[PDB]
């Protein structure tokens, strides 16, 4: 099938910035390429058809170019209402395919997260499961590496993380990560730690606790 | 006014069937190519199926032989019959009108998707309704302190979405972060809500998270009390 | 109040708050393959064209040709 690859997957812009998003098609699609805007909780809206033709009602600061495999969406002056996900889509041949989406987020200065860890509650242990939670508070940009260490050993396949949307007051993110073990597994180990790597920290910050001391 | 309004959304066991419908209004339905596009939570858009004004049916490879698209021109309706449903078919499904553009050379169909309905959610899960267990994320001995203390509620093992969380009956809003739920391998959801507060208030100020599982009979006021670690290993 | 539409099949009935019918002609990015795009309908006032768009407005029932 025809694969569309957008670049970048996320980009930071200020109000007033000129924004460019690329769409690369795995084979020639002539000019049968469309651009959609999508805001959270809402349906996509058509911006551009035929690679450069604006839909009715779309403001002129949106422009499109390209043909064959190489395409570009331009927002010549980023407005507050333009912070959104953009998708390209080919209408050349079945099955119709979409690029993976480009999230346009608000640019601001680097802000290192505050890092907090929470041992499991005695309540939860009674039920046979243990959840350790790591919270990263009010950081920019979104890229943070959160690594669980049990007894100084890297964990994989037993944790999940969730990120807030960009904060309305300071345009930062916060992240919550959960390490989940059976009660029997939790009781085997002594030290639980959350290691956070971020462009705002001069080196990785670790928060840790001893099961048995809490 | 041009309207596509989806109906037939809901929950279905894996291997099960579910028929979606779209009521179109404010255009000559029978003249238009119609399409279904879906979006998995946190992921992007995927074309599922199309039915041309002239009756030709088009399916994405992932859905061919499982999904059936049809139209009733008289009733201005588009239907999608989904079968042998799998967990990975869980998505918001949008009814979509393929463009119909007019030139000196004639009519052209489905160059783009100009009209989207607001979409209906289909959840394919072997889970049935379960209220959350709410555990405190207790503030501690600098383990959750910086000069500011973080505390929170872990809302664990519920189905289906959603839950809402407030703090101190909505009196506490400043510093609150309620995270998107994660779907665990068990097929049950978990989320966390946290707030940063002055660490000096931890003795004295009451902090209660109000957890409402709209889809079950469950609401949970959990009082979050400070817990100590000894740290005499330092 | 009623206007001719792009397609002979759709309702001539104008949305409430219009008595301007229009004929809009322009080259979209398919102009070299398909010719000019053509659109007939109703507008609150004679719509603000962009560069290259031929436009003709009138104000009687089904006058837009
Ligand atoms: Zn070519
Ligand atoms: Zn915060
Ligand atoms: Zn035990
Ligand atoms: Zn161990
Ligand atoms: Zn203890
Ligand atoms: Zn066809
Ligand atoms: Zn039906
Ligand atoms: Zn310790
Ligand atoms: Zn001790």
């Amino acid at each position: 099938e025809i694969v569309l690859t957008q670049s970048p997957s996320s980009l930071s812009a200020s109000v007033g910035d000129r924004v460019t998003i690329t769409c690369q098609a795995s084979q020639d699609i002539s000019n049968y390429l469309n651009w959609y805007q999508q805001k959270p909780g809402k349906a996509p809206k058509l911006l551009i058809y035929a690679a450069s033709s604006l839909e009715s009602g779309v403001p002129s600061r949106f422009s499109g170019s390209g043909s064959g495999t190489d395409f570009t969406l331009t927002i010549s002056s980023q407005q507050p209402e333009d912070f959104a996900t953009y998708y390209c889509q080919q209408a050349n041949s079945f099955p119709y395919t979409f690029g993976q989406g480009t999230k346009v987020e608000i640019k601001r200065t680097v802000a290192a997260p505050s890092v907090f860890i929470f041992p499991p509650s005695d309540e939860q242990l009674k039920s046979g499961t243990a959840s350790v939670v790591c919270l990263l508070n009010n950081f920019y940009p979104r890229e943070a590496k959160v690594q669980w260490k049990v007894d100084n050993a890297l964990q994989s396949g037993n944790s999940q993380e969730s990120v807030t949307e960009q904060d309305s007051k300071d345009s930062t993110y916060s992240l919550s990560s959960t390490l989940t073990l059976s009660k029997a597994d939790y009781e085997k180990h002594k030290v639980y730690a959350c290691e956070v790597t971020h462009q705002g920290l001069s080196s990785p910050v670790t928060k840790s606790f001893n099961r048995g001391e809490c | 006014e041009v309207q596509l309004v989806e109906s037939g959304g809901g929950f279905v066991q894996p291997g099960g069937s579910l028929r979606l419908s779209c009521a179109a209004s404010g255009f000559t339905f029978s003249n238009f190519d119609m399409h279904w596009v879906r979006q998995s939570p946190g992921k992007g858009l995927e074309w599922v199926s199309g039915l041309d004004h002239s009756g030709g049916a088009h399916y994405a490879g992932s859905v061919k032989g499982r999904f059936t698209i049809s139209r009733e021109d008289a009733k201005n309706s588009l239907d999608l019959q989904m079968n042998n449903l799998r967990v990975d078919d869980t998505a918001v499904y949008f009814c979509v009108r393929g463009t119909l553009y007019h030139y000196t050379s004639g009519s052209y169909y489905s160059d783009a998707f100009d009209i989207w309905g607001q979409g209906t959610l289909v959840t394919v899960s072997s889970a049935s309704v379960k209220g959350p267990s709410v555990f405190p994320l207790a503030p501690s001995s600098k383990s959750t302190s910086g000069g500011t203390a973080a505390l929170g509620c872990l809302v664990k093992d519920y189905f289906p979405e959603p839950v809402t969380v407030s703090w101190n009956s909505g009196a506490l809003t400043s510093g609150v972060h309620t995270f998107p739920a994660v779907l665990q391998s068990s097929g049950l959801y978990s989320l966390s809500s946290v707030v940063t507060v002055p660490s000096s208030s931890l003795g004295t100020q009451t902090y209660i998270c109000n957890v409402n599982h709209k889809p079950s009979n469950t609401k949970v006021d959990k009082k979050v009390e400070p817990k100590s670690c000894d740290k005499t290993h330092t | 109040r009623t206007c001719n539409k792009t397609f002979s099949d759709q309702s001539k009935i104008c949305p409430p708050g219009e008595n301007i019918c229009y004929t809009k002609t322009w080259c979209d990015a398919f102009c070299s393959q398909r010719g000019k795009r053509v659109e007939l309908g109703c507008a609150a006032t004679c719509p603000k064209v962009k560069a290259g768009v031929e436009i003709k407005c009138c104000s009687t029932d089904n006058c837009n040709k």
